[PDB]
């Protein structure tokens, strides 16, 4: 049980939570801060 | 506990250790 | 003439009152336990602190009167600030601080342990006894008293005790263990040497009609669009997948150049999700679009009147995304199948533009070129102007391989890629193994933060000695 | 060539932008206007640069020669009354500012009433709104010090923008009612707490 | 769009593409004549 819950916590870094992509560097290298922030925030609210 | 084995594990405590049983590195990163 | 800073420093940061609060402020302060350069020599963010002989001070990027200089001078109760010995600012042992365009104020009367607390914003708009000091970005947790006076503050990077105190927002840490938390640049772009047909797709003497919009692939170009805004004046440019500023930092897997000529009052219809006789019967843009749209006036050339341009007007079905349709079967709006007769309730599909030099703005021809592409996929051909450095071979780097950024140590790889295979993604869909865009070799990325520090400590009351783990 | 080599607006901008046609006045043609066209580096936010060192696009350091791969930095506008809309001069004024910081000078037209001295009010002190009872204060501000923020970063003590006195704000909702009741079937009589 | 050429069309409740799929309970047609440099002021939340 304790090795299955923690594996989902890593599987869930592959979901973009409705953002442009699921890799933070992608978003940082495709968008300026004014529009980058509004996507990072739907990542930061998805992982937390 | 037996004198022969280096540790003080008894003949039934060892039958339990040898019965209960990359990605862990990724978790570490 | 180095000397050790003891307790001086901290200044009232902001204009908001606070009393009996252990506030934490992230600003540049004077370090504790730092080197002041005491100067007594009488027989060129920064800090400053000092019979009032020194008055002012001068700076600039080069200071040769070719660029902007800056002179600030104080007096008994007066100052003069200029760009010279375009702005004319004029106003009304011992440490009278002249603290640093951001200058500070509030002087107050080696150095003992007293813990003083210090505090006009002077605009420039340009590029830039007797003690000294410096400021660097280092967190400080201030202890506002019951009357508003800063009675205590803690450096937040000085000692392990300081980090634990910051973590707990407290001045007294008890016995135990606390779990506090714990390079160069590489740019690699492909070996493309030639530009792209800027002067072939943007200034062609004739563009196609809308209903039969031309199409052209571009490949193996290092497109420096800066050379473009010298000749033409673009009346519209709105990129829809990527922010415009970063257009010279990535690589674009495939690129297309759709070109046509619409009227002025239709250029707004080239956008994802709109309607009109351009977005329904001629050229439909997909909803998940990624690309840029360019449009400028062309009444100088495409005008006589000019009847060489057509557009589809009648149809019973809307176009799907990117769906060219060329046909001349006349439209049937009624009942009978009109076989070529432009008669009642049955008309020709295509009509023309009456482009004319006398047409009001909005009826003038507007050349349009859209550039669709796709970002950060595996194979990339067209890229940005920026150059390429050399590999560092096992040092931590902020690499920029073929568009994508990323931090880590670039160790050597042994990943048995396919000759077709480029990028290795990990279990968490985070890239870790890459193919060099020039040497065609394989590199492995190891991010390095290496966390997990802890601070074994007896009670801070009991002692100060601490042990790190 | 305006947002890279002439005038760059910061990303965290706050302000308003105004622009109107001016072909009536700024036209002859009018060659009294210039713009920087060649540069190897983009401007940072609000970075005026005036210079005449000609641009070096090639290899040799052209010392003033507007020759091959080395040109002058500045060019002119051919403003003309015959220019089509889009080539006409457009005066532009941007007004940058910063809101609801402590010291405020320029304000709006609206007038000012008088203080109420300990009654619940929807005050409008110097921009910021807020509800509460405006009691008298004793907060020992600095003569430099204006606004008092609470532990939850919610303002509670203010300096009057006219009398330069200090007021304390006490929000008033005063909650916590409860309804002692027997079964509504049993009766209707209820007691409040 | 066979006769006139519309210089502005921005629907504010419903996406323009779907305008031929719904039914509209009540509809009003306000009409007037403003100058060219004011047409932007007809939008929720502007001044002029
Ligand atoms: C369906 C419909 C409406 C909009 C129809 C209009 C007014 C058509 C605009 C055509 C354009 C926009 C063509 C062009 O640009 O040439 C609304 C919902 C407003 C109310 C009446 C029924
Ligand atoms: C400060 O000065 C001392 C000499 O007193 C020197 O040993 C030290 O390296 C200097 N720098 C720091 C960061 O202490
Ligand atoms: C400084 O002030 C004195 C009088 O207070 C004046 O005589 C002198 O010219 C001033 N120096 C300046 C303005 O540089
Ligand atoms: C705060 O002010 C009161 C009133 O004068 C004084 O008695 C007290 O000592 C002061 N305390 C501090 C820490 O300034
Ligand atoms: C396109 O052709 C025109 C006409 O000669 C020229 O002025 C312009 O500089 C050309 N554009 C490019 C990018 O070469
Ligand atoms: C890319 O260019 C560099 C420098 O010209 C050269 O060393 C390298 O061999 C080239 N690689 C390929 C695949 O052409
Ligand atoms: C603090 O330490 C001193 C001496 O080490 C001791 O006398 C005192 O009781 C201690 N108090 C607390 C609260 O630990
Ligand atoms: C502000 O104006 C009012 C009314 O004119 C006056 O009563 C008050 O004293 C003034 N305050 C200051 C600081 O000038
Ligand atoms: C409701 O009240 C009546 C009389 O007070 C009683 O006869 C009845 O049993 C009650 N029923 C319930 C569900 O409380």
């Amino acid at each position: 049980q304790n090795a299955q819950a923690l594996n989902t916590l890593v599987k869930q870094l592959s979901s973009n939570f409705g953002a442009i992509s699921s890799v933070l560097n992608d978003i940082l290298s495709r968008l300026d801060p004014p529009e980058a922030e509004v996507q990072i925030d739907r990542l930061i609210t998805g992982r937390l | 506990p037996d004198p022969s084995k280096p540790s003080k594990r008894s003949f039934i405590e060892d039958l339990l250790f040898n019965k209960v049983t990359d990605l862990i590195c990724a978790q570490k990163f | 003439a180095y000397t050790n800073s003891f307790t001086r420093g901290v200044y009232y940061p902001d204009k908001v009152f606070r009393s009996s609060v252990l506030h934490s402020t992230q600003d540049l302060f004077l370090p504790f336990f730092s080197n002041v350069t005491w100067f007594h020599a009488i027989h060129v963010g920064v800090y400053f602190a000092s019979s009032n002989i020194i008055r002012g001070w001068i700076f600039g990027t080069t200071l040769d009167s070719k660029t902007q200089s800056l002179l600030i001078v104080n007096n008994a109760t007066n100052v003069v600030i200029k760009v010279c010995f375009t702005f004319e600012y004029v106003s009304q042992k011992n440490l009278r601080e002249f603290v640093f365009f951001k200058i500070y104020s509030k002087h107050t009367p080696d150095l003992p342990q007293g813990f003083s607390a210090l505090e006009v914003d002077l605009p420039i708009g340009i590029n830039i006894a007797y003690y000294v000091g410096y400021l660097q970005p280092r967190t400080f947790l201030l202890k506002y008293n019951e009357n508003g006076t800063i009675t205590d503050a803690v450096d937040c990077a000085l000692d392990p005790l300081s980090e634990t105190k910051c973590t707990l927002k407290s001045f007294t840490v008890e016995k135990g263990i606390y779990q506090t938390s714990n390079t160069e640049s590489i740019v690699r772009f492909p070996n493309i040497t030639n530009l792209c047909p800027f002067g072939e797709v943007f200034n062609a003497t004739r563009f196609a009609s809308v209903y039969a919009w031309n199409r052209k692939r571009i490949s193996n170009c290092v497109a420096d669009y800066s050379v473009l805004y010298n000749s033409a004046s673009f009346s519209t440019f709105k990129c829809y997948g990527v922010s415009p500023t970063k257009l010279n930092d990535l690589c674009f897997t495939n690129v297309y150049a759709d070109s046509f000529v619409i009227r002025g009052d239709e250029v707004r219809q080239i956008a994802p999700g709109q309607t009109g006789k351009i977005a329904d019967y001629n050229y439909k843009l997909p909803d998940d679009f990624t690309g840029c749209v360019i449009a400028w006036n062309s009444n100088n050339l495409d005008s006589k009147g000019n009847y060489n341009y057509l557009y589809r007007l009648f149809r019973k079905s809307n176009l799907k995304p990117f769906e060219r349709d060329i046909s001349t079967e006349i439209y049937q709006a009624g009942s009978t199948p009109c076989n070529g007769v432009e008669g009642f309730n049955c008309y020709f599909p295509l009509q023309s533009y009456g482009f004319q030099p006398t047409n009001g703005v909005g009826y003038q021809p507007y050349r349009v070129v859209v550039l669709s592409f796709e970002l950060l996929h595996a194979p990339a051909t067209v890229c940005g102007p920026k150059k390429s450095t050399n590999l560092v071979k096992n040092k931590c780097v902020n690499f920029n391989f073929n568009g994508l950024t990323g931090t880590g140590v670039l160790t050597e790889s042994n990943k048995k890629f396919l000759p077709f295979q480029q990028f290795g993604r990990d279990i968490a869909d985070t890239t870790d193994a890459v193919r060099d865009p020039q040497t065609l070799e394989i590199l492995d990325i190891t991010p390095c933060s290496f966390g997990g520090v802890s601070v074994i400590t007896p009670g801070t009351n009991t002692s100060n000695q601490v042990a790190v783990l």
